[PDB]
């Protein structure tokens, strides 16, 4: 509950925030996700992580082709943003099939134009900064100081 | 896997707060009562949300065997007892008794065709031993629910006694228990209490009306089915905003012998029996004597306008004049009594086309053009 | 007086100022009028601030509100008459509750802030 | 209480507040729609 | 402490002060303390209601009716000055 | 009109009340049915589709 | 060679609204058919007594006919059989024509010769070698002796 | 036309009482014998 109040006090204080609403869906019970709290969240604003957050309900409620549409729309309007990538290749891996998780799992490959910045992407959402994190990444030197 | 994690978590629930419930109604068959009833009130939340997860998984399953039984069989707890009644077995389709009790005889006819001709390939054993463990925890799980919503039922003298009153006993236990809680229930809007389990029956080939959707617990109360259909969605909105108010007292423990229940089910009875009132008795009119002499009528701009509207037009003039001798060959097959007259006949006098006039216009009403507006 | 549970009850003045900004959002179309709007309201977390009424024979059918309200960080303030409530509400019919909500660039913002700073001040 | 009628300008008291209101704007016409169905209630024959 | 009113009572009141000063007028007119309304004529409304008089001298006609129009005018105007 | 018609498929469930009369041919009751002007241009429309 | 012209007797009264859904889900767009069928379902109304149509289908829609004639043609399936049916229509590549055949073999394979249905009225007419008939009217005799 | 639709009130409530008349069975072999006539056709179903 104080979990509640305080995820509503930075809505409120904060609002356009893409990973605060995304983050206060989580907290909103199934029956009041879709219904009140998604329609006003994606009316506030088009954030990968909102997009992200309405596939992931989509997903959760198992309607398959809504949420591939989602993620694709989410794959289009952002790249190597939010860590959507994750997501996409675990609802394929369970949901989708072998072969369109094989092709949304190569269409995550690090470029310039797309994903780019996909272990990024995952630091920043998946929080996978770490010590030994920039020494797995090839830059050592740069991105393990520059990180947590 | 998931299936595995919700039976533990759900074991490791029942085996401590079931089983303190169970104690708690054995006891009567310091750790007061009110801590047993919110956590029953919030058991059958948890116990939801992991039937639902069970469902999930289920549905994930069983969509190689049959990927159409989502679409054609939308409550999660008949989803679970038509797989346990179905299987890999779907030549089974045939004649179910057991099927009868579950789903009703027109979408258990859709789930037969659908079977007949369906592309599922059949599981294998292991998928098979896994269906039927789900599927065994899942009932498991609901009769844990059923005796749960008997306890509360039970307790309904205490914990909600006004709305108690209100409706059916039964009926309360259920919508608090779908509600989340009592605090949670009566946190509620009215206008969303009455939607509380209302499952999305899908429409098999009937109208949506015959499906009755936006029915809740509360249109299938007592007193709610004890009108007539056409009084019985009101009824059901009357009754959720005095429910919701029943809450919003017991919510807050306030006349526990139910004094507010008895004042606000006395006006249910009686918004009842005006909506049920017999006709008043209403004199007809004498047909008006026939007129003579002279009205003085205004004329004016809509004078104007309306002569203009019934006015006789050009063409219509020229319609209704038959030339003499010249006979002229009838253009409709469907009707020999229609004739254009003078209009496009030789001899009419007008060498060039009549044009129309447009202050004939066919154009719709100002209701019909709000209604129209409404439905765009 | 009639109402002693309304601990954060409004003074004859401020009610005055708090009924003409009522008046003035349903004539922006600002205000949602019953109980059971307001709450959609603060779920729905377009709502500023709740006014209610001290007069309701089943005075805790509105008791609901402040809780929620100290769930959504949400003002709220009570009234003596439910009467004139619903006459600065537009609503010949009493009405014991009502809300206002929040709108893109309104130019009541200022107006609303400061009654908020009141409710603030009015409350202990 | 006492409130001021916003059509009349007394002081009413709230009690009787909406039904002053009710009766307030009672249009006279209104009076006489009643009083001409009444007469032509009693110029009905059996 | 002031009271508001409805949308319908405001809507209610309006409409009966003008049927009541409608009235009043109406029936001013019937005692002959008033002189029977003149129709409101315009430029469109010229041929309506003067058409029958109008090809006897069109240009005192079209004085009379401008006279009228600006008479209204000027009438409003300074009711407006007035209320100033 | 058309997006009326689409929109009418794609959501419309629920319909209004149709009228019905007989036409009296001495040996039968023909039923004759009475539809809404509005369901009736997108009824005809699907028909010609 | 014996005709057979009849009628389905309540064709129009006695078509399952599940079944019509399920059958025009097979040929058209599944939001097209359930729209039809809901269409089907509406309360018909006269005077001060009404009631809801939720069995029989209503000929005063405008696509009505249209079912009529598809829930027609299901019923020549089961009359005509599939094989048979194919006999008449012919490939799928070339239909023939309403009354012909692709060559005089498959005239002659089966006893249903010509068909035609019209709305409610079918018209068979079988030719019958003498051991056909025989065979017919002894496999008729078994169950209805007279 | 009162009597007739006195007739079909008590039609529809018997139908909706008993359910339907068509059994699973039947109702199965009829719509595989359409399927296998819009399958030997190459039928392909009107698009929206």
């Amino acid at each position: 509950n104080i979990a509640n109040t305080l995820m509503a006090k930075a809505l409120q204080e904060c609002p356009n925030s893409g990973i605060l609403w995304s983050e206060a869906i989580f907290l909103e019970a199934r029956p009041q996700r879709r219904t009140k709290s998604v329609d006003a969240l994606k009316k506030c604003e088009h954030d990968p992580h909102v997009l992200l957050a309405v596939a992931k309900l989509f997903w959760s409620q198992r309607k398959i082709t809504k949420a591939r549409e989602w993620f694709h729309r989410t794959v289009k309007i952002d790249s190597d943003l939010g860590d959507a990538w994750a997501f996409f290749y675990k609802f394929e891996l369970q949901h989708g099939t072998e072969e369109q998780q094989e092709e949304v799992r190569k269409r995550c490959e690090s470029a310039e134009p797309r994903h780019g910045e996909l272990w990024c992407a995952v630091s920043k959402d998946i929080a996978n900064w770490q010590k030994k994190i920039g020494d797995i990444l090839r830059l050592v030197a740069g991105r393990i100081k520059n990180t947590f | 896997a998931k299936l595995w994690d919700s039976k533990m978590f759900a074991e490791i629930m029942m085996k401590i707060e079931e089983y303190i419930s169970k104690q708690a109604k054995a006891s009567e068959v310091a750790a007061p009562e009110y801590r047993v009833i919110v956590d029953a009130n919030n058991l059958t939340v948890e116990i939801e949300n992991e039937l639902n997860i069970i469902h999930k998984f289920i549905r994930d399953k069983y969509s190689k065997r049959f990927p159409e039984l989502e679409s054609l069989v939308p409550n999660a707890l008949d989803y679970i007892r038509t797989v346990k009644e179905l299987g890999n077995s779907l030549d089974k389709c045939k004649n179910n008794e057991n099927l009868q009790q579950i789903l009703t005889n027109a979408t258990i006819m859709v789930v037969s065709v659908t079977a007949s001709t369906t592309q599922g390939q059949q599981l294998s054993e292991e998928e098979l031993e896994r269906l039927e463990e789900a599927c065994d925890m899942a009932l498991e799980l609901n009769a844990s629910k059923h005796r749960i919503y008997e306890y509360v039922e039970s307790r309904m003298s205490f914990i909600a006694p006004n709305l108690s009153i209100i409706i059916g006993a039964s009926t309360a236990a259920k919508i608090m228990g779908v509600a989340g809680g009592l605090t949670n229930l009566s946190k509620m809007p009215a206008c969303n209490i009455m939607l509380l389990g209302a499952q999305r029956k899908t429409l098999s080939g009937f109208s949506s009306t015959s499906v009755l959707p936006h029915t809740g617990y509360i249109y299938h109360s007592d007193i709610v089915q004890s009108l007539p259909p056409d009084l019985r969605r009101k009824a059901a909105r009357l009754v959720a905003a005095k429910c919701t108010l029943a809450a919003r007292v017991d919510s807050f423990h306030e006349s526990t012998e139910g004094k507010v229940g008895y004042e606000l089910k006395d006006e249910i009875e009686r918004k009842f029996d005006k909506w049920q009132e017999p006709p008043p008795v209403k004199q007809v009119k004498p047909l008006p004597a026939p007129l003579d002499g002279q009205r003085k009528k205004r004329g004016g701009r809509r004078y104007r306008k309306m002569k203009e509207r019934l006015g006789l037009t050009e063409i219509r003039k020229q319609a209704n004049r038959m030339s003499f001798g010249e006979i002229e060959e009838d253009a409709y097959q469907e009707d020999l009594g229609f004739s254009l007259g003078h209009l496009g006949k030789s001899g009419s006098g007008r060498v060039r086309q009549t044009q129309v006039n447009e202050a004939t216009k066919a154009r719709i009403s100002k209701t019909l053009q709000r209604t129209l507006q409404k439905q765009s | 007086d009639v109402n002693p549970k309304a601990y954060p009850l409004a003074d004859a003045h401020l009610t005055k100022k708090l009924l003409d900004l009522v008046q003035q959002s349903c004539n922006y179309k600002q205000l949602r009028k019953g109980a059971n709007e307001a709450t959609k309201t603060l779920n729905r977390g377009i709502s500023e601030f709740i006014v209610m009424a001290a007069d309701a024979e089943p005075l805790e059918i509105i008791l609901h509100l402040p809780l929620l309200c100290e769930d959504k960080n949400v003002p709220y303030v009570f009234v003596r008459s439910k009467q004139a409530l619903g006459r600065a509400c537009g609503v010949s019919r009493p009405v014991i509750a009502c809300s206002v909500t929040i709108k893109e660039g309104s130019q009541l913002k200022q107006q609303i802030q400061s009654i908020q700073q009141s409710i603030e001040r009015l409350l202990v | 209480e006492y409130l001021v009628s916003p059509i009349t300008g007394e002081k009413i008291p709230a009690s009787k507040m909406q039904e002053h209101m009710r009766i307030g704007l009672l249009d006279p016409r209104w009076l006489e729609q009643r009083d001409r169905s009444i007469r032509e209630k009693q110029s009905d024959d059996e | 402490l002031g009271v508001y009113l409805t949308k319908k009572e405001q809507k209610k009141l309006r409409r009966q002060t003008r049927r009541e000063a409608q009235k009043e007028l109406q029936e001013k007119v019937r005692l002959g303390l008033m002189p029977p309304p003149e129709p409101k004529v315009r430029i469109s409304n010229l041929m309506r209601v003067l058409g029958t008089e109008a090809v006897q001298d069109p240009t005192k006609v079209e004085a009379h009716v401008r006279a009228q129009m600006a008479k209204r005018q000027k009438a409003h105007e300074e009711a407006n000055a007035a209320r100033k | 009109a058309l997006s009326r018609i689409k929109r009418h498929l794609l959501t419309q469930r629920a319909f209004k009340e149709v009228g019905i009369e007989f036409m009296d041919l001495y040996s039968h009751l023909v039923p004759v049915y009475d539809v809404e002007p509005l369901e009736k241009i997108t009824d005809a429309y699907l028909d010609q589709y | 060679n014996v005709m057979l012209e009849s009628r389905f007797e309540k064709m129009y009264e006695k078509i399952d609204l599940t079944l019509l859904n399920r059958l025009l889900r097979l040929i058209v767009d599944h939001n097209i058919a359930d729209y039809m069928t809901a269409k089907n379902n509406v309360v018909i109304n006269y005077k001060d007594m009404n009631h809801t149509n939720s069995y029989g289908i209503i000929r005063g829609l405008q696509f009505a006919s249209f079912i009529v004639q598809y829930y027609g043609l299901v019923m020549d399936l089961l009359v005509l059989g599939l094989h048979r049916a194919s006999e008449m229509a012919g490939p799928p590549q070339m239909p023939n024509d309403f009354l012909s055949f692709q060559d005089i073999a498959t005239e002659a394979a089966h006893p249903i010769r010509l068909f035609c249905r019209y709305i409610d009225r079918i018209h068979i007419f079988f030719r019958f070698t003498a051991d056909e008939a025989r065979d017919l009217i002894q496999r008729y005799l078994t169950e209805h002796p007279d | 036309t009162r009597l007739y639709l006195k007739a079909e009130q008590e039609r529809q409530h018997n139908y909706l009482k008993d359910g339907p008349y068509i059994t699973a069975e039947e109702a199965v072999a009829v719509y595989t014998t359409t399927v296998h006539w819009l399958e030997s056709r190459r039928f392909s179903p009107i698009p929206f």
